[PDB]
């Protein structure tokens, strides 16, 4: 009816998302996209096609060693990360130590060939006792017995000879080799099973030059013993030799492991159990598929991920501010 | 800041435009209706969407990972890594927040300068054959048809052709 | 960067303008005076604090801390310690260095558009009912007394009402 | 963002300006011929070095600096340095990253907004004394010789000298 | 007289305040802001009202192990964190060594409770003479003595009977306790105070395993003495038991230390006194109070602070330019 | 022919340069300028006027114990960094150890002042043999030796009397003083070098208390040699005494070093030779001269340096954009 017009706008329409800005808050906008990533999938992956080691109720010691318990073990021979639950069950039945314990876990979380080999047999030792190297601590079939993967010498007739050995790696790959002493709790444990009274175990490669020697002292119960036993490890490189001498207390090894490493990895702690997915980039309570510059699921991440942040939003602005 | 007029001299927005994000409404005898500005429109979806791209593609720099492996007597140590994760997880969150809030200000007054040069380049065209309003419309002096509407939409109105007929109206407003 | 004019087409701000940031300096019959736009500024105190205010509450993460506590055959931990405690020390440094300067130019900025769309909210409500002198001012054709004066300021003055005394003094200043 | 036009009403630049980055050309019956805006150029060109300055300068924090000292039996605090390291990494290369590309949005806005500013000089300079051809140039309707040329571009041009000269040829090219 | 006219126009003061800007230095403004925090209080403070334990011119060891000059004591028995002086006077008066002390300080360094108790009083030591463990390196009250907190056991008649003693921890509490292990200067000073010359200390709990044995030879005098005193420590857990065997060298605990733990904290090295006030962060020169996201004072902060740059300015403009 | 006009415009020319945005990619332009430095001088170079300390084919301690090929040495006696190939040929010709070897390094990385001193004489070991204490392992002109600052002594007609000696330190400055202990292969070697069956090493200064004991032991050989030779160091403060006692595989300190330090740096691995420059800031492939806020050159810098990124351009726009 009146004269003709245009005008100049811009659209607008049902959107409710909200958005932040330097001089304003809780500004409504046309469309927007959150960047940080808030989801996590509740499972345990593999990292790059590859099957992460999950002990369900063992420690890597336990593991290893071949605590009774834990020789449910037929594995692996490769994986990208380790996962232990929090306070696994099995670890040194028979107590004691295992040192660089840390160092060794940490080795050992991202393994590329992983192979357990006689290095040598119980029947090489025909002047000591292999059968009786047992305990309550730690049981098997009700029956006492003992770590699998390592030898509880004992004295045989009323002697136990001093014992030198050797073994030379004429594998391709490197070998982890474990063994371990036994401290005894006083003079007459110490010739019940020993005979000699002073004794000792050195244990020599190129690199390798140590020394033990029990420490026959009174300690508290654990596992209803006063003894302790305390592991050592080395790598023997191919073409070296592993040097074992000793008149007692000696925890010697009969297995041992064929490693190869070629990357590095760390162990993480959860509860959770083997996913059946794959994943660049996992955490304790879920993996993470996102291209999503940050997250704020959990710290302790395992992979190529975003980058942690404290933080519940991040909205970018992509319309425009929308009136009603 | 602000340029002229999203919420400015331009009250609201077209719920009803739906073809694009920036454009004019006309109404003359013929009818009336929406009609975007296709090329400009396409102008701010190519940036606001490579703005988002960049900042996403800029991290390029994931790399890889870990937890918590010190014990009771390296707590020393530990206590440096948590130093150091902390230290990071400040870092990474202040410069997010920022970052968001000072792009999306930039976001915001983007639109805003956009429409505004339109309204410039319609001013620029016509001039005294129409009002300016000054709630983001023209009242044209002379009689706009849709051929016409559509000249100016594509910056090829015709002044030469209508001062005339203009002239002749505002000699009748300026009387009974 | 520059909008139009803060040391642009207006050099200098009113030193006598004492009551907000933005206003309007008059002179008829009845006298002369400032008057600030108490809304205009309002938005910008607003504006710039909530500015400040979220370069402040965005760090909320404080957290928590320690000295020096490596012994004399662990240097190379504690160098380690050095070069994190450095590391972090440069990035907030530079980060806050540039923040400052980066978000000083964009709140100068902002002043500048925050009184350019106030010369283009009153130029668009007068028009040929006065000359744009250029330095930031209008003459009137007609004359306006305070009720008028305060009729801009507010945005509700009546161009219809005041064309008749302006036309008529356009034809006088064009002639003896 | 954009203002009114760098590739806007102004399609395209002089590549026969040599002089400065920003100026004028002019035709009239003495010849025609580029002339840069030297104090406009200087302003920007004062602007951009010291923003590429405060870049550099305000890292002004270097500090000192190591490589790899860990052993065998020592991986675990080696991981922590790795992690630091590609930690610092990945901060310091996305800051950089954006800290660029923000800051060329707005050195490019920057020469928009020098621009327009001139155009804005001028125009309010002459008035109804040329036309806004609104691709950047002004018509003349007076005639306007080499000293009346450089008496705009030095910002002292006489407007009413040559009004009614204007007057007139708007009373001809509204007829025939 | 002429037509009339209204101005747009803004404002203008005073101001002399400069701030800077990616294009532009030495600019003045109306109104500004410094976002970077330069002050402190010049005091030692509570850290979230709670008194941290300065030790005065006392080490950590000197006060735990009892130094006679460190027994100026009275406290605490709860603290934030601790403050020595950069070399405090009183340390092992009778020189020595402290075992992973500085991991010790740090598990002591925040501690929400603490108590001496008597854990093995002198008054069980029948056999072997108490009141002669003495030294000029470690004097009181002009006459010599000795760490108030451990005994220094000697032979009594001629004799030092194998000491096999054991203390069960009854208490809610962990408890932190220490034992040392004396290095004599040779064959005649051993056996002096020993009578045997072959000598060990030997220490068990359900963790612990150590054997201690005194290296017997000459070292440069240090507070006159060329003997040495190494000093051990363990957290003993509840129910658990500590086991003690020796025949000589052993300087035993008297006191203990309950200690409940949850926090962590470090050491500060600060020369100044407590200023009875309170703070949330905390530096070596004073207390800081504000929520400025930045500051300058000091690197090495205690608690939660804002965070440490290399500037002395962090002005940010709120007002215009402001013009001659 | 037609009216006058004056256009207003902006330059352009004939650059090609582009340059990116937040919002736009691949922006022709017309200057700009890369504020990533990434070029190198392909030189090692002094550290502020400083040379350092490059070994050429031998490890620091090769080059400290002064191992017979090493002693192509004449130097320092002053550096601002040490520079080692990655495998460097002449470590210990005489297969061994050196105790905190990783911390000793670390501390020789910048030594202000360095000087060789003969601190105990050849010629005061009257009752002992200095001449024969050499090896296959470790030669010289052909002929068999040994680490030319330390002695290897063995026992004199048939004798091993104990050692007890001490060393003042008289000189202004901290020195370093390197001993070791030798561990032979069996009952016969033991007697045949040293006649006493069981020997120590026992060292003591105001701070240092250790008591060595050789581990007779079989071990594989390097170098030809079964045999394992571990060594020590300590820094003997100024007036302080080191106090060496021995009945046995004692290898005793000649030489020592005096030592001043102020300034830490750390240890490059490069395979470059000395380029005759000087830099503030070195990379194991090159110095770098700039003041260019980040880097793409190497992250194991040295010096004072701009900030490493994986970053192949960094081009800020100066121009405006360059229209065809
Ligand atoms: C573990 O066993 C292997 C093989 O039985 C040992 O390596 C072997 O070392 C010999 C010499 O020590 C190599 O010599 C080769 O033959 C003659 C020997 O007279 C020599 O003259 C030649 O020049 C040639 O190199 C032999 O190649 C090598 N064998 C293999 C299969 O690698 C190794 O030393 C043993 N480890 C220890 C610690 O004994
Ligand atoms: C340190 O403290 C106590 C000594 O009182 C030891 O724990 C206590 O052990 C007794 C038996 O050894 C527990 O007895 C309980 O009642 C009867 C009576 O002997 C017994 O037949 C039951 O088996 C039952 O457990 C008693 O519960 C327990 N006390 C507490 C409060 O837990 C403890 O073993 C000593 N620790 C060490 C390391 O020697
Ligand atoms: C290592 O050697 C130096 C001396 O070469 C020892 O320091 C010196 O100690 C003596 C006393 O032992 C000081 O004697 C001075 O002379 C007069 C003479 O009566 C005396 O009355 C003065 O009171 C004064 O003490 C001498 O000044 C001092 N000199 C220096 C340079 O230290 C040092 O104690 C020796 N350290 C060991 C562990 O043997
Ligand atoms: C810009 O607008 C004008 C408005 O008329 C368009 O002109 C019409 O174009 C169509 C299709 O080519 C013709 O069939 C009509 O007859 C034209 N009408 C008139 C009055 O000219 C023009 O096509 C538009 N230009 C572009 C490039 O899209
Ligand atoms: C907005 O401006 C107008 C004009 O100055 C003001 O209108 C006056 O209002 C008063 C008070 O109610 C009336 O008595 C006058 O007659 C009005 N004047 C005119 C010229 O119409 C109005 O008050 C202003 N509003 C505010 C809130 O200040
Ligand atoms: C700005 O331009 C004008 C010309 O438009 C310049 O004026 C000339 O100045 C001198 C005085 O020394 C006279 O002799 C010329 O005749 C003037 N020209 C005209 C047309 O009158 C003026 O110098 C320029 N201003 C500045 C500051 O450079
Ligand atoms: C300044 C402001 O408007 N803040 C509010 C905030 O308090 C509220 O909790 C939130 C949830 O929708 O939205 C916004
Ligand atoms: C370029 C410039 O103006 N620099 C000055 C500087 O020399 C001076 O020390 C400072 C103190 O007011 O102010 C600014
Ligand atoms: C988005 C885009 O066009 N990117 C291009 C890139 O693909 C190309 O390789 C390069 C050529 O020099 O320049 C830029
Ligand atoms: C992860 O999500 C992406 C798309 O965001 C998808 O392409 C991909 O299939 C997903 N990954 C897996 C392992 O399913
Ligand atoms: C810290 O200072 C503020 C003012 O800056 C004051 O209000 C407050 O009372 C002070 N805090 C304490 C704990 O004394
Ligand atoms: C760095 O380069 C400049 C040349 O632009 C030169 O003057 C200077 O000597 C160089 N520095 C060194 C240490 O070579």
């Amino acid at each position: 009816l009146g004269s003709d017009q245009i005008c100049i706008g811009y659209h607008a329409n049902n959107s409710t998302k909200q958005v932040d800005t330097i001089m304003e808050k809780n500004v409504t906008v046309t469309h927007a996209q959150d960047i940080l990533e808030k989801t996590h999938n509740g499972k345990l992956c593999d990292l790059n096609g590859v099957k992460p080691l999950i002990l369900k109720d063992c420690s890597v010691a336990g593991w290893l060693l071949g605590n009774p318990m834990c020789d449910e073990f037929i594995r692996v021979p490769e994986w990208s990360y380790i996962v232990e639950r929090a306070n696994p069950a099995n670890d040194l039945c028979y107590p004691g130590t295992l040192n660089d314990y840390e160092e060794l876990k940490h080795l050992l979380s991202r393994i590329n060939h992983f192979e357990k080999t006689l290095i040598i047999p119980r029947s090489s030792w025909p002047n000591h006792e292999t059968s009786l190297g047992v305990s309550a601590a730690c049981p098997y079939q009700g029956a006492s017995s003992f770590f699998r993967n390592v030898v509880w010498l004992i004295k045989k007739n009323d002697a136990y000879p001093t014992i030198k050995i050797s073994y030379n790696n004429t594998n391709r790959e490197d070998l982890l080799i474990l063994w371990g002493i036994h401290h005894s709790n006083n003079a007459a444990e110490q010739t019940n099973l020993y005979k000699n009274p002073d004794t000792y175990v050195s244990v020599g490669t190129s690199t390798l030059n140590q020394r033990l020697v029990p420490k026959i002292a009174t300690r508290s119960q654990v596992n209803g013993q006063s003894g302790r036993m305390d592991f050592f490890w080395t790598i023997l490189k191919p073409n070296d030799a592993i040097h074992f001498e000793s008149n007692g207390n000696f925890i010697a090894p009969e297995y041992a492991y064929k490693i190869v490493k070629k990357g590095d990895s760390t162990i993480m702690k959860s509860e959770m159990e083997y996913g059946h997915c794959n994943t660049k980039c996992q955490t304790p309570i879920g993996a993470i598929n996102s291209s999503m510059p940050f997250h704020n699921i959990h710290p302790l991440t395992i992979g190529e991920c975003p980058k942690y942040v404290k933080s519940n939003k991040l909205v970018l602005a992509t319309g425009l501010r929308n009136s009603p | 800041g602000l340029f002229g007029a999203i919420a400015g001299f331009i009250e609201g927005g077209w719920q009803g435009m739906v073809d694009g994000w920036y454009g004019y409404h006309h109404s003359n005898e013929q009818g009336s209706g929406y009609a975007a500005d296709k090329e400009s429109t396409q102008k701010a979806i190519d940036g606001v969407t490579n703005k988002v791209n960049s900042i996403i593609d800029k991290m390029n720099t994931q790399f890889e990972a870990v937890g918590r492996e010190f014990n009771n007597l390296e707590r020393r140590i530990e206590n440096l890594n948590k130093k150091m994760e902390d230290g990071f997880l400040d870092v990474w969150t202040y410069n997010a927040e920022l970052l968001v809030l000072m792009e999306n200000e930039r976001t915001l007054d983007f639109h805003d300068s956009n429409v505004k040069n339109l309204y410039d380049k319609v001013r620029l065209q016509l001039r005294d054959n129409a009002k300016e309003l000054g709630n983001g419309c023209f009242e044209f002096y002379h009689k706009c048809d849709n051929e016409c509407m559509e000249s100016v939409r594509n910056g090829t109105y015709d002044y030469p052709k209508y001062s005339e007929e203009a002239i002749l109206k505002r000699e009748e407003i300026s009387s009974g």
